């Protein structure tokens, strides 16, 4: 059933709703956490594998990411502490590698190497 | 509207083409020597950070 | 909950008083 004239009320229920379920940065929040999730995945995949006399495949893929951490022992850093000590608030950024290579003589080797 | 995202994702294609140059020459200058090359010390860590 | 109380008792309020309202100062567009 339709609401009439109760719109004052009810016109502001769903403003706050909105405003529960999204904050007022959600367009920041929302592009960064796209950035990470297919947007660094995206710029590492689709690098040409490189070459240089045999030559090498040497290609990446599969990248990993961890949670801000500080060294001592490593240890998360809480960004109240990071900004305390004028530290950066950061991840580091490790991926997957494969230096297989082939010369003459009909020789070859796949060695890889995985979260470098 | 460029944010965050995109904005970042400028910053890090040319952040990656720079290591895989520096990656390139670590293994020139150890495949000419006749030796064997090792990415550990060819990927510069001081590029993207 | 004393103000979502207090909102919908003054919105059945306003129901209520709807025989005539004649106050000048407050218009509206009427294009067309």
């Amino acid at each position: 059933e339709i609401t009439p004239d109760l719109w004052q009320e009810a016109c502001w229920i769903v403003i706050s709703s909105y405003f529960d379920e999204k904050g007022l940065v959600r367009q920041q929040l929302d592009s960064f956490d796209e950035f990470i999730q297919m947007s660094v995945q995206r710029i590492v995949e689709d690098a040409p594998p490189i070459d240089l006399p045999p030559r090498y495949l040497l290609k990446f893929e599969q990248i990993y990411l961890s949670k801000p951490t500080h060294w001592g022992a490593p240890s998360p850093m809480m960004p109240n502490e990071a900004r305390l000590r004028n530290l950066t608030y950061s991840a580091p950024l490790y991926v997957d590698i494969t230096k297989t290579v082939i010369k003459e003589g009909e020789e070859q080797l796949q060695t890889q190497h995985q979260k470098t | 509207l460029d944010l965050a995202g995109p904005l970042l994702a400028f910053l890090f294609r040319g952040m990656f083409k720079n290591l895989l140059k520096e990656v390139r020459i670590y293994a020139q200058k150890f495949i000419d020597r006749g030796k064997d090359f090792n990415l550990e010390l060819a990927i510069k860590t001081r590029i993207i950070s | 909950e004393w103000n979502i109380v207090e909102s919908e008792k003054a919105l059945v309020a306003e129901s209520h008083n709807m025989k005539n309202q004649q106050m000048d100062p407050f218009t509206r567009r009427q294009c067309k």
